[PDB]
Order: C-alpha cells, then structure tokens, then sequence
C-alpha cells in the first residue's frame, strides 16, 4: 500500500532524478526526498477503500418500471442491462472488459391510484418476477401459460417483508463482458454499430398474482444491481459528456473543463 | 548509444538515431495462443515471415492548423500483402502489433504529437439517434481525420469528429492510459509501441471488429520561420506480430 | 469448516458459507495486492531515475 | 425450536450489506478465465498516471486544444509570471477533469504527494530557464519572483532531456484533507516565473508551449466513497 | 464430463473411422481428430447443468384452483398429478419411469369481490390445506367432521408470511412411477385404458378457516411440485403434439417439423 | 434468546432454492428398488444418440 | 477500584497528613485513617458504572424531522452534529477531544393527516434514508437522481419492522473530534469563529418511496446516536448555562449556584 | 455431525441435517456419474473404429 | 432451514443493548491515533480532584 | 474463533464476529484500568504525606 518517506539531507551531484523525458511514455518515479530534503516519516494508510471490489461493490438503482392491477399495463418488462441509469454506467465504464457475478435486490411498492370506488378494502398484495433467459416464451398477457416458471428462476413476494435477492453467476458466453465493442455482429458490417451478444442476460417480468381490492393499485419495481467477486481490466478514461441513449456511445460536443478569468487566478467561475 | 535502434520482422528493417525507447503494451509481449486458452479446434495457420513485417501506410501532411488522424488496426492492413489474404479466407485470427510512427523536421521547427493505440475505440455519430456508417469510420491505409468544430447534426450517418473529445465523448488529454509516446520535434522523430492482442475471446473474426485504432493527435502545433520546408509528412509502418488464423473457407 | 480471518483495525471474525454454489458467498473486501508497474513504466529498456532518460 | 432473538437492523436493506444469497441458476459452471493484458486490481494504480493537465481555460480554449498549451515567449526582462493555480484537485477548474481528479471526485479524502512534469515543447534553439515554486498557504499567492522563492521551489534548465519535475510534498496540519473546498484544509499555491528570458536565434520562432502533467505518487490515498458531481440525468436513457 | 481434443498429423492409412455402418444400431464414435488435423485443446467445460437432479428440480405450477369465504364454492378439492400443466407434465415424459420425493409449496392469494356491502372490515384469513391418502372420508361441506385431521397431514397458513411447504416421501406402491401405461387395470380388457394406481398420491382439499369480512373476499391456492432425489429410466422421444387431455396420450396429427422454401434455402419459414 | 438478525430474501419463494423442510408423512418407509434396465444420469446420455433429420420439410 | 480502608490506632507523632499546602495545585492524598481511628474494612465496590464507555454508550435522541407523501416538504435533511440536543451534547462536553464509532439507529413513524378525502386506503410504506457523504449531488426535489444511491449508502425500511441501525466509523480528518475550537478556519481571523472541519460527517436524506394513499401521511424520523469504542482526552468543566445555539458556545450570565437563607442554614431555597 | 464439501467454481460449504427424515434433505445436485455406452452401442460385438463395421 | 423460535423483546429498540450491526462504509481505515496528554478512562479520576466549594451563596 | 470472558457478577458467556469491520463490533464494557494520578498530584516534586509540603 502506502509507502514510508526516507529521510535526506543536501546533495550536489551529477544524480538529476529531477529532469526527465516524458516524451518516452513512462510515468517518473520521482518521490519527494529527490527533490529536497525530507524527513523519515511512518506511514499507517491504505489503499483498501480503492480496491476495484469496493468501488463497484454497492448497491446501485438501475431501472424502475410500473404495473397495475386493472386495465392496461398489467405487467412489466425490462431487459437487463446495467445502462439506462448514469452513475452505475460511468463506473463500469473505466475499464473496458468487466468480468462479476450479480446480486439483483428488488424493491417493490405498490400507491392507491385515484377513483370514485365505494368500500376499497386491499388483501395483501402479492407479486411475481420471472427471469426468462435469452429465448424461449415470453409472456404475452396477465394469465398466460409462461407464469408456470417450470424451468425459468422466478421469486413471490407479499407486501411488507424484506426486500427479495437472488445471487446470478457470470452469464457471459465470452470470458468477460466488453463495455465497449467497435464493430458490427454482421459480416457486411451493415446495420447496427456497437451490438453485441456478449453481455445478453435475459429479461424480467413481474405482475400481480392477486387484484386484493376492488379499486385500483399500481406498484413499482425498483431494481438494484450489486457487482461482487469484480475483475477489471483495460482502463478508458472517465466519460466527459452526458450520456443521450442505452446503446450507443453518441454524445454532444462539451468543454475539456470549466473556465476561469486568467492563466494566473486563483479562482473558479 | 540508447537513441538508436533497430527492429528486424521479415524482410523489414527500420532504423532510427533518434528513439525515445519502445513501449511495451501493458508488459505483455505479443505470443501465440495456448492450448489451454484455445476453444477452436483446427490446426491454425502461422504464415510467419509473410504475414509478420511492416507495412507502410499512405503519408500524410502535417500543417499548422491540423486535428489529427486515426485509421483502425486490422481495417488498415485488410488490402496489403499476405496479412489480407489470409483474413478474407478465414473467419478467425488473432495478432499483436508493432506501430511506428515517424515524422522529421529540423532543429528549427516545434510541435508535439502524442500517439495512442486505443483498444475498442468505439466512436460517436453525430445525429444522436443513428450510429456511423462504415464508410465514415474505416480507411483502407487512408487516414480518417478529426475536426476542430463540431459536426452539425442533420440525418447523417457520420462520425461526431472532434480533437477535444476524441470522437467517443472524453477528455483528449486523459488518452494517455493507453500505451503511448509522444513525439516533440526538438527530441525525437519517432515512437514504437508494440500491442499484445486485447481482446475477451481467444480469437475474432478481423473484417467486423477492429480491436485497436491508432490516433496522431497535435497538442502543439506545427511551427516554423519562412525559408523553411513547408511541408511535413507523417508516415506510419505497422508490422503484425504472432498471427495465426483458423477456420479455412471461401475468399469473401 | 469455518474461516477465521483478520478484521479491519486502526479482532477476528468467523464465516461459514451456506450454499453449494460459489456465486452465492460475500465479497471479497480484502484483497489488496496490487502491481502499477504495466501502466506507469511499460518502456522495454529499463528507466533508473539518477541517470538521463535519454543519453 | 433454538430460541433467537431478533435486533434492529432485521428485514432492512442497506446498500453496502455483504450477505450471501442463493444463487438463482444453481450448478451453474461460468466460462474459463484467460490473462487480457492490463487487469486492474487498485484504482491507485490508475491515478499514478500521468494525465495531460488544461492550465489554460480561459474563455474560448476548453473547446479546443489550446486549454493544454501554457504560452511562454521572449521578453523584456525576467521574473514574470508564466501560470498560476491552487492545490486542490477534485474542486479547481484546472485539476476536476483530469485523470488523477477524477478518481478523487469519487471520494471525500485524500493524502499524499502529488508530482507536477512540464514538457517544453519550443524548438530545439530555444533555451530558457524557469523558476517552478509551492507556495504552503496562510499568506495567499505569492505575487513576485522573490515572494515565491521563500516556498518550495526548482529551478529547471531546458536543454536535452526536456522535461522536469516538481514534487508537491506533504505538508498539512492533518492527515487528510478534503477533496471538497474548505478553508481548513486548504492546499497552497503553485506558480511559475521566468528565472530567465526564452532566447532564440534568427529563423526560430520566438513563441514556445509547455504541456504541464499529473500523477500520484506512491505514498498516495484516498478514503470514503461518494457519488461523482459530474454524471446527470433527467430520464432513463 | 467433456472431453479434451487431441492433436493429429496428416494420415494415409488402411484406418476407416469414417466408414461405419449405421444398420447395425449403433452410434458412431468418431472424434474430429479422425477426419482432419486438429490442435491439442485442453477443455475446461462440465455436464453439471444437464443432470437429471438439475433438469427436473425446480418449482413448476401444476394447478390452481379457487374458493370463498361465503356462498357456493367454500372449499377447492384436487387430485394430485403433474399432468394438468404442459410444462412440467413434458419433462417428466422425456422418461417412461421416475421416482422422486415432492416437495409442495403453496401460495394462497386473496381479492376483494365487488358487492354493496357497508363497512366491510376484514381481519386476518387463515386457511386450511388438508392432504387425504387414498381411501377414507372426504369433507363434503365446510363444517364436516373430516377436517380435525386427526391424521390427515394438515397445515394452517394466516395471510402476509411465507409460503408453506411440505416434503412428501416416494409413494409408490410399485418400485417406479410410470408415466406411461400400456394396459387395462379390468382384466377382460375392458373400461378405461391406460389407467392405472401406480400413481395415486391422494387428494388436496382448501377451505377458509374464518369468513374475516362481512364483505365476499376469494381465494386462490397455486401449487407448485418440486421434485428432488430423482431416478429415472428408459428414455423415450419428446412429445411433439400438444396435449388435449390429462388421462390420455391423445393426440391432433402434427407435422414433423415447419417449412422452408427449399432443401438448399438456408432461412426459415 | 440467541440475538439474530434477517437479511434481504427472507420470506421469499425462490423456485430454484434448495433448502430442507419436514415431512408431512414421518417413518414412511419406501418401496424396495428395483434394477430397472437403462438408468438416465446426464442429459448428454440421450444426446449422443443418432436420430433421423428431416431435411426435406418443404411444404407438404 | 475502589481500595479497603485499613485500621489504625492512636497517633502522637510529628508526622501531619492533615495540613498540607493547596497552593501547589496538588490534591492532597489524604484517607480516613490519617485523621481517625478506623476499623479494617473490606470493600467489594466497584467503579464499572463510570467507566467512559459506559457513561457516552447509550442512544440518545439528537433530532427529529417531519416530511409528507403530498404537497411541500417532501423530504427531510438534516446535518448529522450530536449538537441539536442539550442532553447528549452535555456528556460529550466534559471532554475537549473524543474520538468513537457512531451507530444510528432511526424510529420513523407516520400519521393520517386531516383531509376531506373519501374512501382513503393506504398501502404500506416504504421510506428510504440516504447517507451523503461531504461534497457530492444533493436531491433538490423527490425524484432527482440522486437517489439512485450508486455510491451513497442507503437503508430502505418497510412499517412494522425493527428500527434500521448501522455503524459508522470514526470520520474525522484529525486523530479526534474537537468539542470545542478557539480559532477561525480563515487565516485573516475573519468570519465565523469557532468552525472547523473535524467534525464534518455529512448529511442526511430521507422520504417516502411510495404514497401509498389518496389522502395525505406525515411522517416523522428520529435519529438516535449511541457512541462507542470511546476515547476522550483533556476534561472541561460542565456547562453551567443554558445553550442558544448549536454553532455557539454564548449563554446568558447564570449564578454560581441557588440561594439559601444564610451560610449556617440546612435547607435549600 | 456436519459434511463439509466443495463448491462450484469455475471454496467449501457446511451442511446440518436438521429432520429424522432423509426425504426432508436438500436435492442432491453435485452427482456428474454418467455412462452413454448403455444407448450409444449396444451392440453385442465390439465395434473398433477404424475397422469395418461389417466385414 | 434450522428450526427457531422467537422470544419476547425481538423487534423492539432498547436503548441500553449492545448488539453488532454491520458498517455503512465497509473497508474504511480511519486516521492512526496520537497521543495526547491527559487521557480520560473513569469518571472517578475527575472526581477527585478538587474543586472551589461556594459556601456563601445567600442573595445577591 | 469464539471468545469465552467472565460476566458482571456479585459464569461466563460467548461471542463471535459477524462482520469484517472492527466498527461493527459490541461496546467494549468491561475496560476498567484507570490511572488518576495526571490530574491529582501533577506536580514535579513527590509530594508525601507525613511530611510538609512547604518546608
Ligand atoms: O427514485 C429513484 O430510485 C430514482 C429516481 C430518478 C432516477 N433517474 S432520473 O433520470 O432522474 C429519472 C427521473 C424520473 C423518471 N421517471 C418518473 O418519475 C416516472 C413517473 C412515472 C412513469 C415513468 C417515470 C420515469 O421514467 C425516470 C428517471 C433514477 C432512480
Ligand atoms: C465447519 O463448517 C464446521 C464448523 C462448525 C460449524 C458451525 C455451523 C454453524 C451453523 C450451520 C450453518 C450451516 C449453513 C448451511
Ligand atoms: C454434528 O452434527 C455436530 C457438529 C456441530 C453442529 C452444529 C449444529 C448447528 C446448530 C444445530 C442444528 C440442529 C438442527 C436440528
Ligand atoms: C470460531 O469462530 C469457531 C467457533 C465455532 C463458531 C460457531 C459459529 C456460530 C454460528 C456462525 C456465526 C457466523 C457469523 C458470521
């Protein structure tokens, strides 16, 4: 981790650890003892807050849909993928190939909607989510054939209990997910730019299992990833612009920075 | 003494007497793949000295106002020698490479390149619901060039060019993550990097993922006195290193 | 088959892990090795600071 | 059954919980790894990399290239000022978006030497010398030559080999300080003068830049994750 | 599990891999090696996922059925089979014999029915489920003598806790659970055909332990069957027709497969 | 009693969990098995077997 | 602890434990023997109860604020400072420097609010507390992004369940907090006087994240502190006054002591 | 009276049995014995590849 | 799972318990320690040291 | 890795570490050392009693 200052006293020598050639594409190894004189000092720090398993590893809102008991949009459905919310984007997005096991935490709520409905009395909710890998049936209606789950991980939650998890492996079909891909998946390179099938990772449904009351209620889902078990390689620089669309990389042009009023302030504006 | 140099691939030879050492990937000198990595189960071809040495590419001037340029690795080489004879008859390979750029001018002239080999340098479209064509993206051994203006957005299907932010929405001065040297013409006249194969499969297909772009981006400009030469080229060789390829077919 | 390892300071805890598959267990928070050395000197020659960079 | 008991803190979720939970596809065998050159194990790794630094931002130059060109010329006399700017990466304009202030926008604390390169980037006529000065705070910038040359300080001489380094050291009543502007822990200044003119001869040009760069030294850290200022939205993408 | 390549040279020999005759019943056991050079690959993969443990132990929906808390309908009765459901019936059909210990879980839902009811103010449901083995009395009312379950297997359930489960052993009176019978129980070979006791496994009955609300409120019961220490044997095709009935192998003709263009075409149609 | 604490996921249903519950029928001993020919251990048994493709499939 | 009287006999000696000099600054070390004859005793009293990390180590309310699913004031922030309350910030200041570990613990509540909304029926809520390190975005309405807590810890709690609680490590920029500065953080000594930035440990988030009615719900979080792992330095003479404000140490003159009749009197008025 | 066994990777768990039942137990997911030779040959001769199937 | 058994006093908050709770900043290394003078460990050491007594206190 | 320490009395009982952070851990209750003599007595010269401590 952090390394212990070394002592020193004067010198004049034909050493010059001081001048350097950048030109040669190597970071100097300058500490400060070279440049003057030092004393011995003890070091305690760490770099245990700076570990790649504690910068990617927390809890993050990635998306949050809504459903309703009554009338259309009876059901969700989201395909997962960790870029339709910034913050957790921006941070796997300082490396290039990422390589994790997901925890997805749901957190589900459920708001009496409005109505001129006399006598409301509310069951306890109770409510489905379904994984679907890539292929196979999705469901196409509230009350289909597909919310059998004979071999699709699905969970059941009722109303006010603890938030449900479930731990997925790393479902990549390569041997890390790419964050960034410069290419076509078509030979003619036609079509769409940046698409991949490495970082597939099927679907998510969720619904009422039970209309408890006779008015309406709609509920949100909100959907949490946590990276853990992390390994990361390639680092990019940080993104500079605000993000436009989930599958692109498109951008407005922006400033390297803000401005100030000369080359020699001591402010920002 | 530690200014010259000398690399030998092939037939090929390049020498420098000005030489600011040789940058070496991430310390990952370029190999062959092993068998314990391998999922593809042919024979691989190595044509070895046939596919593995340089290549010049076009030249291109440097003038005082001037953005930059890049040209995308294995999209530069696809019409040049046996290296694009053996990527269009099959559908996998996988190689390293060494880049080396070069431009010389006198003890009278000033400006800085910085040379970057980007791996997955996925870029911007400058209408922000289309993605580029790839005729706006890839060269052949022609170099693409950036603008120092934004590209207005219209219906197109054209690169959002801009030095400032690379053209994939950073800050140009933060490129410098990636294996890199610079050239300042009052010290050295090239640089060499030599890329390993970055990639998160064992082998790709090379004629719809380019993996690595080269980028020559001006930081200071090009300066000089008149009665000086006007006019100054940059040329970059790219030899291959470790080539293999698997999946024999039809030409295409 | 518990795992006894070192806590955070300026003690000890215990672990058991519950389930049969390895994508099910806690973080690993204490990893802390650590090498800057392919990104900061990646040159083929090797670079001693109290020599030119460039005779 | 056993007899248990349950605490506060049961049926909550915290963010930063490490429990185990059951894996929803059980035997499931992932994909063999293979060594991609580059892993990352330490974001101090990564901030121990020199970044191009935009001195110059002044108006019209953030969109250009002219943020990274400091200008330095020939002039009357000496012991002018060439640039100015505080100590504390991760607020000032000038340090917020580069490479190593980047990775401390994402934390609250930070400690350590920094390390400043300059790159004269003149012809190979041009000659000069240059005074590169740290001024600790509690007596505001220094404003003269003679007033920055009480502080920290290198004299660089451009010849072959044409760069050269200033190593900001460690000098703070407290053992981290925050990322954030506060004016307990206030970083100091840092300046450059002319120690001497820029001469050149006839037939070279008399206007020179100097790219400046940044890193992290080894005895360098930071502590106590947060949320960036610098990534926005106002709907899913 | 999976089996590593082997690496070959070029042959000119009397050898005859290739060669084989397929009337004799028998799958060859050709290796890519035989026919071309390949490398030495070493594989790392596993046949972890296509176990027969993995393949039929996970939760399946079998049924659901529905009663009241006022009215006609006050209790659900069912016959416990896996072969109402298309989807977990079809698993277990790629066999003509397993054997498996069960495991029930049930989610019991409840919803508010629309009447003119005033100040309705339900508390808390508590249902009863009551498995029967075979033979021995059936309740033929809410408030029969049959639910004190003085050795009837019972669970009570009260509302927002979670779902009750039960194992259940192998109860077979034969030595495997057949899937297909082809026979008569009648010995003249007469009544109902394919029918047979092998797979009695009793009767589920569901009632309401309380009416909560003066207001109607119904319930759904959902019962899931999760097989675990699994045996199976004897192989057979999978089904390729859909099913029509849960007693009978019964069938609409069904094309082998769907239509292309041509027999070079290389798309679907 | 012995302090506890519960984590996310508890009082969920997963489908795909395994975990331990009673037995509604306790001391039930079973049938005696038998050796029955052609015992399926692995789903890769049954698809190393040859099967007839039905290349022609065009129209009726 | 506490130590055993010894016995003693009569004295006639030119020895004098009872006069001393409290000029010197030195408490004299005097015991009951000295002066006396006493018994032998043997005492089995303990000082356990005034140990450091008893007297600081229990929860201690230090604020409470209200924030509603309707209108204005949709969510709470507050400056996390042990100095909102006169009673726990008291035993804090009989100390000039302390250094702990914090653990929150939050009771948060909610009550119907008057309305003329018919046919009102709430689902439960769901409240989130969300922990902002110094520096960073802060949520300037319910439904910004902010509260996508990518790198904010954050708790989500249900009603009806246990209070949250959760740990804090000691957070300060020094080697302990300072109850007490005498000096300006400005080097000119202008400005606020007696603020520093030792004590700093961000704000404090919370809302609802869910209405769950059609008719209006306040709620109202109290947050309680409980120091431990305690070590404190230097010892203060307890506040005599009243406090005014949090920021402050100013009072209002207040006598020494209350009065009584004369200085021979044994009551108090 | 624990069993301590291994994890899919590409470590270790602990495992109690709580019930006197032994069909109250957890399935049994980590048994990989398999034999296709039973429906893939059959065959009463032994069939030697890179020989005639029929003479 | 492993049969238990609630007792009375789960779900309550007493504010006098210790109990563990899992950090909000986990792998957070705080700053080294220093020593300063006159360290604090018992209530009893300030308790016996003396104090100015005001006897007088009648009135103004 | 459990402790076993004496409790509060006119027996013994257990502890484990759940957690991986050393701030996560009970109130340390039971540290009774103590040392009055920085605040009485902090004079240079050894005061004895029985003695004057003015001579
Ligand atoms: O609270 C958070 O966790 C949360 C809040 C905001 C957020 N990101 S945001 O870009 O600010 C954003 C802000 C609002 C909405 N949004 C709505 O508020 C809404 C209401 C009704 C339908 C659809 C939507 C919907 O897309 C979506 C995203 C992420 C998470
Ligand atoms: C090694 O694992 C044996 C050490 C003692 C184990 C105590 C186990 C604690 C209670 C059971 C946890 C079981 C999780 C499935
Ligand atoms: C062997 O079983 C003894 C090993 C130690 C057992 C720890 C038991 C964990 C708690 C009891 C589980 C009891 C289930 C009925
Ligand atoms: C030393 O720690 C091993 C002694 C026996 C441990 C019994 C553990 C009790 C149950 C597990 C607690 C685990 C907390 C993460």
């Amino acid at each position: 981790r952090v390394a212990d200052t070394v002592g020193t006293g004067p010198t004049n020598s034909e050493a010059i650890p001081a001048l350097t050639a950048a030109e040669t594409g190597h970071t100097s190894q300058v500490v400060p003892g070279d440049t003057m004189q030092t004393r011995h000092v003890k070091n305690y720090h760490s770099r245990s807050e700076s570990t790649i398993e504690n910068f990617l590893c927390r809890s993050a809102c990635v998306y949050f849909t809504e459903y309703k008991n009554s009338g259309a949009k009876r059901y969700a459905e989201w395909v997962l993928t960790p870029r339709q919310a910034a913050q957790l984007r921006r941070k796997l997005e300082f490396f290039t190939y990422v390589r994790f096991d997901l925890e997805l935490t749901f957190v589900i709520t459920s708001t009496q909607q409005p109505s001129t409905t006399q006598n409301q009395d509310a069951q306890i909710l109770t409510h489905q989510i379904m994984y679907v890998p890539p292929g196979g049936p999705v469901p196409d209606k509230v009350d289909s054939y597909v919310w059998q789950t004979s071999t699709n991980p699905s969970v059941f939650w009722t109303e006010g209990n603890a938030p449900p998890r479930m731990s997925i492996p790393f479902l990549s079909i390569g041997n890390a997910y790419s964050n960034f891909y410069d290419g076509w998946s078509e030979f003619s390179r036609n079509g769409v730019y940046g698409i991949n099938t490495l970082n597939n990772m099927g679907t998510l449904y969720a619904r009422h299992v039970n209309a408890g009351s006779t008015g309406p209620i709609k509920s949100t889902i909100r959907i949490y990833f946590k990276p853990k078990h992390v390994k990361a390689w390639i680092p990019r620089p940080p993104r500079l612009c605000q993000y436009e669309k989930a599958k692109n990389v498109n951008f407005q042009p922006s400033g390297v920075t803000t401005t100030r009023q000369s080359i020699t302030t001591m402010t920002n504006t | 003494s530690d200014r010259a140099r000398s690399i030998t691939l092939g037939n090929s030879t390049i020498t420098t007497q000005e030489c600011a050492n040789v940058v070496v990937g991430y310390g990952v000198w370029p190999d062959y793949l092993k068998d314990s990595e391998a999922t593809a189960e042919d024979q691989p071809t190595q044509p070895d000295v046939a596919t593995c040495r340089f290549y010049t590419l076009d030249s291109v001037q440097w003038q005082k106002t001037s953005p930059g340029w890049w040209w995308k690795l294995p999209d530069a080489l696809s019409n040049l020698g046996l290296f694009g004879q053996n990527m269009q008859y099959h559908y996998l390979g996988r190689t390293g490479y060494t880049v080396h750029v070069q431009c010389n001018a006198s003890k009278f002239h000033q400006g800085c390149l910085l040379v970057v080999c980007v791996p997955e340098a996925e870029m911007g479209c400058a209408t922000l619901d289309n993605t580029p064509s790839s005729a706006e993206l890839l060269g052949g051994d022609t170099a693409k060039e950036f603008a120092d203006k934004p590209v207005a957005s219209g219906s197109n299907k054209l690169v959002q060019r801009v030095v400032y932010n690379a053209g994939m929405g950073v800050g140009v001065g933060n490129l410098t993550i990636f294996p890199h040297q610079w050239i300042n013409l009052r010290t050295n006249n090239s640089a060499t990097i030599v890329m390993p194969y970055t990639n998160s499969v064992p082998m790709d297909n090379m004629f719809r993922h380019n993996n690595v772009t080269l980028m020559v981006i001006p930081f200071v400009p090009l300066d000089y006195c008149p009665g000086s030469t006007t006019y100054v080229p940059i040329t970059v060789t790219i030899a291959p290193m470790c080539a293999e390829y698997n999946g024999l077919r039809l030409a295409g | 088959g518990a795992q006894v390892s070192t806590q955070k300071t300026g003690i000890h805890y215990t672990n058991i892990n519950y389930y049969k598959d390895a994508a099910s267990n806690s973080a690993n928070r204490q990893d802390f090795t650590q090498d800057p050395g392919k990104f900061t000197e990646p040159v083929k020659d090797i670079m001693i600071k109290s020599l030119p960079a460039l005779n | 059954g056993l007899p248990t008991m349950n605490t506060p803190g049961s049926c909550q979720f915290l963010t930063s919980d490490d429990f185990q939970s059951p894996s929803a596809m059980p035997q499931y065998d992932v994909t063999p790894e293979m060594r991609i050159p580059g892993e990352v194990k330490n974001l101090m790794e990564i901030a121990e990399v020199d970044s191009v630094v935009p001195v110059q931002n002044v108006g019209e130059k953030v969109n250009s290239m002219e943020a990274y060109q400091i200008p330095v010329r020939s002039n009357e006399g000496s012991g002018t000022q060439v640039f100015g700017f505080p100590l504390q990466p991760g607020y000032s304009s000038v340090f917020s978006r580069t490479l190593l202030g980047e990775i401390l926008n994402y934390y609250t604390h930070w400690s350590g030497s920094i390390k400043l390169t300059f790159m004269f980037c003149g012809s190979a006529m041009a000659t000069g010398k240059f005074l590169l000065a740290y001024s600790p705070p509690g007596a505001g910038a220094p404003t003269k030559r003679v007033d920055a040359m009480l502080g920290t300080h290198v004299i660089w001489d451009v010849g072959l080999q044409s760069s050269c380094v200033l190593c900001i050291p460690w000098i703070s009543q407290t053992h981290y300080r925050f990322v954030a502007s506060d004016e307990y822990t206030a970083g100091g200044f840092i300046t450059c003068w002319y120690q001497t003119n820029i001469v050149v001869p006839a037939d070279a040009q008399s206007s020179c830049y100097i790219m400046c760069f940044v890193s992290a030294c080894n005895d360098f850290s930071v502590r106590l994750l947060k949320d960036t200022p610098f990534i926005s939205q106002q709907n899913f993408f």
